[PDB]
């Protein structure tokens, strides 16, 4: 050949096949053979216990607080409302500058909320301001694409995902990108921090998910297997597994130590994509927010579909389980967060 | 602790009344998305609206026609894979698709993008206002006769100018046939899907046109009229 | 991992013929609408022709109408662009792109730099 | 073209020298974490209406 | 008797149908908050409540008196005739309102979406119900309507309350719906122009079908009764049995109103998930 591009393409494919062999080498059994003797969960019929109204447009992101009581919701009317989920009272109603918010987070200390969207800016708002009104405190600039998701580590570090195919760890005070994560080809759509803040994964429109080491700025693992755009992601509560949902109407569970897909959750009556995924507190139940307006609760061990949450009249855009596992909330484009248990 | 329940209740009261005023303002604002390839004049259209009618390469503009507010925004700072942030625009009143009718080879890109927009699962109900921009340059190319449409779209050779065409005073029939051919090339896709949930409204525009707000007003009004009709099963 | 391997394509005189075979591996071929996107040297990506999920409805760019054909075989899991009467301007790399979503009629796959579900190209050169 | 290829190749070389465990053990860990936490998952084990914060007063 | 038992079963079926349709609309509204969100739905709920009142208050007593042949309630029936004049007039009134409602949302969508706020909706519903209550009860308790228990109406009160309750709403509804038809014809011509350009009277039949169903059910159900209220007391000509069947047609319309005003797709699905 001689042309260094063709020699790199050849050694690239050679490496990809060494990776496929080292991955199938440890793929001794399947999850179904191992989990064939467990009893099925049966039927899980949760009911709407609360309905949280007020939003004037489609809800696009939501996030429980650490106390499992408060939650922040971002709607595309330019608002970010904080709810006391027990009493359905609104604690704050923060107007936004750019009305196209796409993500919103709740700092684990409850001191700050964040949000961003097509403005390519992550805005931090201090809920504990003293003299006056909750207003903007910091504002993280730098992305050349739309910001799709963000989650706090602590009151000073926050990670963002953007449509410029990169993720970034920020120091909120200095406003500098203390660490940049590059390598995705398509738009990064969702990220989920491990329960120990140490690593985080991201799913992009190149049908690939990547595991990133937060502190070192290097891409540790790249997982493939999905046929189309990955729309949602969430670590297994243990930290050594994570689930992805994609537009190909399938959910997939990947393991970190085995470095391959473990199980695929699908039904031949399910064709529409997937918008959100999240495990229960014990990880036995996997909730997914399909486009057909329902949320299916799958048994994460048997790949069987178990229950449905048919309470939304339009696409379920986001969801989230409390940190104590007592209830799950679902935000949809009908502008009504709903609490279920 | 009853004090804290009453404080939460009155915080909810002040919030809900702020949210009620916000609901009325947002409810009365007609959001308009400006879309189209680049080198087509989207940002120039927004620039023209801010200077003629008023407003706020900046993404947004806010303007009033007959006491009805509109907010037209063109997204500029993204990549070219518009396949995912486009779903952020499902509730807009209309999409204003602007197409450089004088760029004979990036025109197929505009046709493919319009077709992909028209059949999108999440924009199935978003009506589109079609702006066939740069008509003066199109007339320049047609009168020059150096780059003919037939070399890129051979159908144009057998194409007949529609009998309903209304050319403006002083226009060569070749230019009329060219611009109505591009019009029907986009209308055959917009009408091939059907279902009545949304429609396409073509308009011939140039960069110096000043009435390009009354046209958007008229057509947003037409869109709302037809939505209200198709709701009561009349139309 | 979704990957598309194209084959065929070499030096061919004007008015000749060729057949570019695009084999897909890593998904279900039948569900996705397929396109042929060619890139001529020195210009951006250009879209040539698309065939639906089962060869039901096909469509072509004007310039290649009446010259090229596009066939899809789900059995062998591939599609073929059979080109005849090639002109000196048909010189281009030929990616065989797939749109990113199943069970639909729309796609946005002529992207400027990076789209993840199109192949690498077989530079078809045609000159005298 | 060449820089994204050098980065893709170096990424594959870093990823190649990882040590993977058997899937059987990874599944045994998932089953262990599931049944190890089964008694604290209210959506799996339904909670009495007395301890339900969304039905009480 | 054969005829008597047939009239009995038919009237019981009519009452049960009215009750079922109107209580179904009212339940689908109270249970589902996504139907109460709009404003046109406010007006349809007002109509449904008016019709449910027609049924529960007015129909069964008249049906019993028609079967038994003698009015077994006596002093009640004063009240009863008042009830009739109220309930059978909040219904027609409400139709008028709904019609006007539709007009504002097709003839002026911007002004509509801006001005028709729940305050104006409540004012309009209130006007309908209060016009009803006034014109019915006030002349009854003052014994102005009178010139087995008598239910005939004085010659001047008949024509007056008739002119209001029917002839103002039917004029308003015909004017409104013919304007809505003009608008739909304009839009049809435009879309047809565009589609013929692209290709180079089904939608007309659809327009006609829906407008004809609405206006024609309303008219063919109520108009005979009100031309009778016009002609009868002056010429007191026809008999009580014919007048009674033409009366019953009005409450038959009060039965049909749900299927004609609450079969939007979401209404259909709410009914389907309620009843099963
Ligand atoms: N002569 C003439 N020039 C036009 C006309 N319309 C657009 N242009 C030119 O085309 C250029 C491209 O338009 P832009 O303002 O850059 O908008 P855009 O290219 O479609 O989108 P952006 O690149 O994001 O700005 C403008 O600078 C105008 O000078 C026209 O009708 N007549
Ligand atoms: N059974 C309906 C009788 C009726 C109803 C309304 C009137 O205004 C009226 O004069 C008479």
């Amino acid at each position: 050949s001689g042309s260094e591009l063709d020699q790199l393409r050849q050694e690239a494919e050679q490496l990809k096949n060494q990776i496929r062999d080292a991955r199938k080498a440890c793929a001794d059994a399947t999850l179904s053979q191992i989990t064939n003797n467990i009893d099925p969960v049966g039927r899980i019929q949760m009911r709407t216990r609360r309905t949280l109204r007020g939003h004037l447009a489609k809800i696009y992101a939501m996030h429980w607080g650490t106390d499992s009581r408060l939650l922040v919701s971002a709607s595309q009317d330019g608002k970010l409302i904080i709810w006391d989920s027990y009493t359905t009272n609104k604690v704050h109603a923060i107007p936004l500058r750019s009305s196209w918010v796409m993500t919103c987070a709740y700092a684990p200390s409850g001191n700050y909320v964040a949000c961003g969207g097509l403005d390519n800016i992550c805005s931090i708002y201090n809920l504990k301001t003293r003299e006056g009104n909750v207003r903007v405190s910091r504002e993280l600039a730098g992305h050349t694409g739309y910001l799709s998701c963000c989650r706090f580590l602590d009151d000073n570090q926050i990670v963002t995902s953007s449509g410029d195919t990169t993720c970034a760890l920020w120091d909120i005070e200095t406003g500098q990108q203390t660490t940049t994560f590059t390598g995705h080809t398509g738009d990064v759509m969702s990220l989920s921090l491990a329960p120990d803040t140490r690593l985080f994964v991201s799913g992009a429109c190149d049908a690939s998910a990547k595991l990133w080491d937060v502190r070192e700025g290097m891409c540790r693992q790249t997982f493939t297997g999905h046929e189309s755009d990955i729309n949602a992601i969430c670590f297994f509560p243990n930290g050594n597994a994570f689930a992805t949902g994609s537009d190909d109407a399938t959910c997939r569970l990947f393991d970190l130590r085995a470095d391959q897909e473990l199980m695929t959750y699908s039904h031949d009556n399910i064709i529409c994509g997937i918008t959100s995924v999240s495990f229960s507190k014990s990880g036995r139940l996997l909730l997914a927010g399909y486009d057909d307006f329902n949320c299916n609760v799958w048994d994460a061990l048997k790949a069987d579909r178990a229950g449905v949450l048919a309470g939304h009249d339009n696409r379920v855009s986001c969801l989230g389980v409390t940190d104590d596992g007592m209830a799950v909330a679902t935000g949809s484009w009908d502008s009504f967060l709903k609490i279920w248990n | 602790q009853r004090n804290e329940e009453k404080a939460q209740r009155e915080a909810n009261k002040k919030i809900e009344k702020q949210l009620q005023k916000d609901k009325q303002v947002y409810r009365a604002t007609h959001r308009l998305l400006l879309l189209g390839a680049d080198n087509s004049g989207k940002s120039t259209i927004v620039k023209q609206m801010r200077i003629l009618h008023g407003g706020s390469g900046i993404f947004e503009t806010k303007f009033q026609v007959d006491k009805v507010n509109f907010h037209m925004f063109d997204v500029g700072g993204q990549r070219d894979e518009r396949r995912k942030w486009i779903q952020c625009f499902n509730d807009v009143t209309a999409i204003i698709f602007v197409v450089d009718s004088s760029d004979y080879n990036r025109l197929q890109e505009a046709l493919n993008l319009f077709k992909s927009i028209w059949n999108n699962r999440w924009l199935r109900t978003i009506s589109v206002i079609l702006f066939l921009n740069k008509q003066d340059l199109l007339a320049e190319k047609v009168l020059a006769g150096k780059s003919k449409i037939e070399d890129y779209f051979p159908e144009f050779a057998r194409y007949t100018t529609p009998e309903d065409a209304t050319p403006e005073p002083g226009e060569d029939p070749r230019v009329t046939r060219a611009k109505y051919f591009i019009r029907d090339e986009f209308l055959r896709i917009s009408t091939a899907s059907g279902d009545g949930r949304h429609y396409c409204y073509p308009h011939f525009t140039c960069a110096v046109d000043t009435e390009n707000a009354r046209r958007i007003f008229n057509d947003c009004r037409d869109i709302i009229q037809r939505m209200h009709l198709r709701q009561y099963e009349l139309l | 991992q979704v990957q598309l391997q194209e084959s065929g394509g070499g030096l061919v005189q004007p008015g000749g013929s060729l057949r570019l075979s695009c084999a897909a591996s890593g998904f279900t071929f039948s569900n996705y609408k397929m396109n042929w996107v060619r890139q001529a040297p020195g210009k951006g990506l250009e879209w040539v022709s698309d065939i639906s999920q089962s060869g039901a409805s096909i469509s072509y760019t004007g310039s290649v109408k009446g010259r090229f054909t596009i066939s899809r075989d789900n059995a062998k899991n591939t599609l073929y662009l059979q080109m005849n009467s090639l002109k000196p301007e048909d010189t281009a790399v030929y990616y065989c792109a797939r749109c990113p979503a199943p069970f639909t009629r729309d796609c946005f796959d002529v992207t400027s730099t990076t789209y993840a579900y199109r192949g690498q190209g077989t530079q078809v050169t045609v000159s005298s | 073209s060449i820089a994204q290829a050098r980065k893709l190749v170096e990424q594959l070389k870093m990823e190649a020298n990882i040590d993977r465990i058997k899937v059987s053990k990874a599944a045994a860990d998932l089953m262990a974490y599931c049944e190890a936490h089964a008694k604290e998952d209210p959506l799996l084990t339904p909670v009495p209406a007395s301890e339900n914060p969304f039905r009480e007063k | 008797f054969s005829v008597r038992i047939l009239t009995a079963c038919f009237l019981s079926l009519l009452i049960l149908s009215t009750l079922l349709g109107n209580t179904l609309v009212c339940a689908a509204v109270i249970r589902f908050r996504h139907l109460r969100s709009k404003v046109t739905n406010f007006f349809v709920i007002s109509l449904a409540v008016s019709d449910l009142l027609v049924a529960v208050l007015v129909m069964p007593w008249k049906a019993v008196a028609e079967i038994a042949g003698f009015w077994p309630f006596g002093s009640f029936c004063n009240i009863w005739v008042a009830f009739d004049i109220m309930c059978s007039t909040a219904s027609i009134l409400n139709l008028c309102v709904i019609s006007v409602d539709r007009y504002w949302a097709i003839s002026s969508p911007f002004r509509y979406e801006r001005k028709m706020t729940p305050k104006a909706a409540f004012i309009l519903i209130s006007v309908a119900w209060t016009l009803s209550v006034l014109i019915s009860f006030i002349p009854v308790q003052l014994s102005w309507h009178k010139a087995n228990c008598d239910s005939s109406l004085s010659r001047t009160y008949a024509i007056s309350s008739s002119v209001i309750s029917f002839y103002i709403p039917v004029a308003i509804m015909i004017v409104t719906y013919t304007r809505i038809y003009r608008i739909a014809q304009k839009q049809i011509r435009r879309i047809a122009a565009l589609e013929r350009a692209a290709v180079h009277f089904k939608r007309e039949t659809k327009v006609l079908k829906t407008l004809s169903v609405i206006m024609g059910v309303f008219v063919c159900c109520w108009l005979p009764f009100f031309i009778l209220n016009c002609i009868l007391p002056f010429c007191g000509c026809i008999d009580s049995n014919t007048f009674d069947v033409f009366v019953w047609f009005g409450w038959a319309n009060s039965s049909l109103n749900p299927i004609i005003y609450a079969f939007n797709a979401d209404f259909r699905k709410a009914f389907s998930t309620l009843l099963g």
